[PDB]
RNA sequence: AAUGGGUAAUUAUAGCGAGCUAGAAAGC
RNA sequence: ACGGAAACGCUUUCUAGCUCGCUAUAAUUACCCA
């Protein structure tokens, strides 16, 4: 669960709470995540985030129902985000959605993840 | 004498409009030039006041003498037709242009439309490091059809000046039709056709049968 | 009405991506036919949660088994016996090229579409596309564009072309009154997803890249209007002919010879080079631009310290690839003839 | 912090002490801050100056939530605007924020410290 | 050479941020 | 046998006229990796 006033501190501290290069020295903390791999993260949501605004959750509820699969799928393939979809609780906040509210919720916190991830690094 | 009479149009996009707008809590990835849309049905609108704009500007090219420089400076066929301030007699003039509403969204179902706008990418490239600089701006789709209402006040001050306003108001209508009415324009951004143009007096008595023959002719 | 207008057709002679920046996925299409199927996901795993399938397809997809055959969703839907294929979406079918463990083809660019699904070349490509060879034939554009030295030489100047309201001053805007319109849109038959080919010097070969572009195919008639609407601008449309084949002789000049004759393609009408495919060296003024676009990659996929690497594909020849075997084309290879009305 | 005592002679201080062009005396002295960038936050807190006018405070906390998001966002891409929250206790006022009139009192901070940035080049 | 695959960057940038006129008039 | 009684600070009056959310801007670039 993420609310509407703990989601950006659950986001600082899911982008902390997150691997870096332990090896590579020459300039250092560099996170085992790439900012490529994660504005594809928030493409996922940002059109959702216009239909959560436009139309109605009936509509939408597919949507969402695929995009747990989407979020699943970029799990997989890299390993880089598969310790930021357990870190952030992206697929445990995921099913927490049920309305409009919530909906824009969860694409407002993707992009905290998105804002604190520019500010680190 | 008093009299109003009311030019409807059907406004028909063609590489649909984006009449820029509100929202400043938008996103880090999704559309951030929004276009204005109704409060309460989140449909695409075109003000009126976009439309009375771009055609005093298209209108004042060709019905100034001396060139503008400012409004209140239009040359008294636009002054009585739009409104100056400075003019005593030319304040509130004889023109009502209303926002023109989103009228055919059941026939843009019928079409396989997702929604009623669309989300346009766009990327400045720099030229010299090749780098680019991405953007989403919205803009209604392109056969999205509008209602236009215009109205137009005939006092005893409109003597014998009615059909003499009314080629210039279809003078203008087919003057937008040459440009763009709002957004990008020179990117696409704009056509716009009138369908229907068809005038009726919605107060008083007057005639609207050599009305709607410099409209549709 | 100073708004002249003018009317560009513009032909492919190569392939020509635009658009979008969406990608379907390796998962999210269906080679069952010769036709490459893209469906709307969300009704597909709405019709598979109903199927009890919605878990094995979350195996499915973290599934990384060998021979790729068996990791595009053509496996999941003939392992599991569904027949009902009946989604919103699309096919285009396949080239015949780019094979055998046929369809195993990865990430596909979807081109730029409208609402109504109807794909269409917008034109702020084609603006842009414009632009590039408007700057390039002009010596009073060339000269001083890469400045301010500050981060690393970091920004074109943007100026040189006089743009702005600015205050006290008359509204030139040269480029606002050039207007390019958007596109009819044509048919999705028309596309049919090239690959990518990197054929580079100092090493002769052809090395593919598992990038895949929903292009549109070669030999297609395109429509623009371009109205102007000032003396200055009326010239430039009126010159784009001429100005694009200078543009064009010194490109070929710079960049493609060097690379081998047979790889390169005609002209037949007016030379453009429109939007994704052709390299750096189409969206740049590339004589003010050498040291500082190669100076950008320090990195595992370096710019080849060297002019870089052209960019090839592969379609069926029709009508044309005169000059080389296999199928190369370029890329965004397209010609144009303008005529005013 | 700020109280409804200098909260805007806390902005003019920032103001002044905010970073040059040391470089460029083609007109100098002027800030890499380019003010673009300073009203695109602006923005955001103007539409939330207006709305706690009007609306309770209960009905705005999904939104102020949003302002750290774009607050840490824009430090992020730009150098300029990550020393502009710096030197002015940005992301410090943003999480004082707690009553209505503790919203204007941020509010209106931005206001000031776009009125100063004027003010000075 | 096979076979498996895509990976990285930018996610809007630079502006305008309201201007003018009226600023109370008659009466009792 | 209250310097008191009786007496609406009331009537009339559009926050209104003028004003384009607009200007520039190819969803692009690099070519590899296990």
């Amino acid at each position: 669960i993420l609310t509407d006033e703990n989601y950006v501190d659950i986001a600082e501290k899911a982008i902390l709470k997150l691997e870096r290069n332990t090896r590579n020295r020459k300039n250092p903390d560099a996170f085992f995540l790439t900012t490529s791999k994660l504005r594809n993260l928030l493409s996922l949501t940002s059109t959702l985030f216009d239909e959560s605004k436009v139309k109605e959750y009936d509509a939408l509820l597919d949507r969402i129902a695929y995009l747990r699969v989407q979020f699943v799928y970029q799990a997989g393939r890299e390993i880089a985000v598969k310790d930021l979809i357990e870190k952030a609780q992206i697929l445990e906040a995921l099913k927490e959605i049920k309305d409009r509210e919530t909906l824009q919720r969860f694409c407002r916190y993707m992009e905290a993840l998105v804002a604190y991830f520019k500010f680190y690094g | 004498t008093f009299a109003k009479i009311k030019f409807s149009a059907q406004i028909r996009l063609e590489t649909g409009l984006h009449i820029g707008g509100s929202d400043a809590f938008a996103a880090i990835g999704a559309i951030n030039s929004p276009v204005i849309k109704d409060p309460i049905t989140n449909l695409p609108i075109i003000p009126g006041s976009s439309l009375k704009g771009k055609m005093r500007t298209l209108l004042a090219k060709v019905y100034n003498e001396k060139v503008a420089e400012k409004p209140s400076d239009d040359s008294d066929i636009l002054s009585r037709l739009f409104g100056n301030s400075k003019d005593k007699r030319f304040k509130m003039g004889r023109l009502i242009f209303r926002d023109a509403f989103l009228s055919n969204a059941d026939e843009l179902d019928s079409l396989g439309v997702r929604s009623y706008t669309e989300v346009k990418f766009e990327n400045t490239i720099d030229r010299i490091t090749a780098e680019a600089n991405p953007r989403q701006i919205e803009r209604a789709i392109r056969n999205s059809t509008f209602d236009f209402e215009l109205i137009y006040e005939i006092t005893d001050e409109n003597e014998n000046q009615v059909e003499e306003d009314f080629k210039v108001i279809r003078d203008g209508l087919k003057l937008l039709e040459l440009d763009y009415l709002g957004g990008s324009g020179s990117r696409g951004y704009g056509k716009v056709a009138f369908e229907n143009l068809k005038a009726t007096t919605v107060f008083g008595n007057y005639d609207v049968k050599t009305l709607n023959e410099l409209l549709t002719a | 009405n100073d708004y002249r207008t003018f009317k560009l057709s513009l032909l492919t002679l190569a392939p020509i991506h635009i658009g979008n920046g969406e990608k379907y996925t390796s998962r999210e299409f269906i080679y069952e036919n010769k036709k490459f199927y893209f469906p709307d996901m969300g009704k597909f795993y709405n019709k598979m949660v109903e199927k009890r399938l919605a878990e094995k397809f979350e195996a499915f997809l973290i599934q990384t088994r060998p021979n790729a055959r068996n990791n595009r969703l053509i496996s999941f839907l003939n392992d599991n016996r569904i027949a009902e294929r009946s989604f919103g979406g699309y096919s285009i079918s396949e080239t015949g090229l780019e094979s055998n463990s046929a369809g195993a083809i990865n990430e596909v660019n979807k081109f730029i579409r409208d609402a109504f699904g109807n794909p269409y070349i917008p034109g702020s490509s084609l603006k842009g596309a414009i632009r590039t060879i408007l700057m390039n034939t002009t010596p009073k554009w060339n000269n001083e564009n890469a400045v301010n030295d500050f981060g690393r030489f970091p920004k074109e100047n943007k100026n040189l072309i006089p743009w702005g309201p600015k205050k006290g001053k008359e509204y030139d805007d040269l480029f606002n009154a050039i207007r390019v319109s958007d596109s009819k849109p044509f048919d999705n038959k028309s596309l049919i997803l090239v690959q990518k080919w990197d054929y580079s010097a100092k090493t002769n070969k052809a090395k593919p890249l598992p990038l895949y572009r929903e292009s549109i195919s070669p030999l297609t008639k395109i429509e623009f209007e371009i109205t102007t609407t000032t003396d200055e601008a009326g010239r430039l449309i009126e010159e784009l002919g001429k100005r694009a084949q200078a543009f064009y002789k010194d490109y070929k000049a710079f960049f493609l010879s060097e690379f081998p004759d047979d790889k390169i393609q005609a002209n037949l009408q007016y030379p453009i080079y429109l939007g994704a495919g052709s390299g750096a060296w189409t969206k740049t003024l590339f004589k003010q631009a050498d040291g500082i676009l190669q100076r950008r990659y320090s990195r595992m996929k370096t710019k080849m310290v060297k002019k870089g690497v052209l960019k090839l594909t592969k379609a069926p020849l029709k009508t044309s690839l005169v000059k080389n075997h296999e199928s190369f084309y370029e890329m965004g290879k397209a010609n144009f003839m303008i005529k005013e009305i």
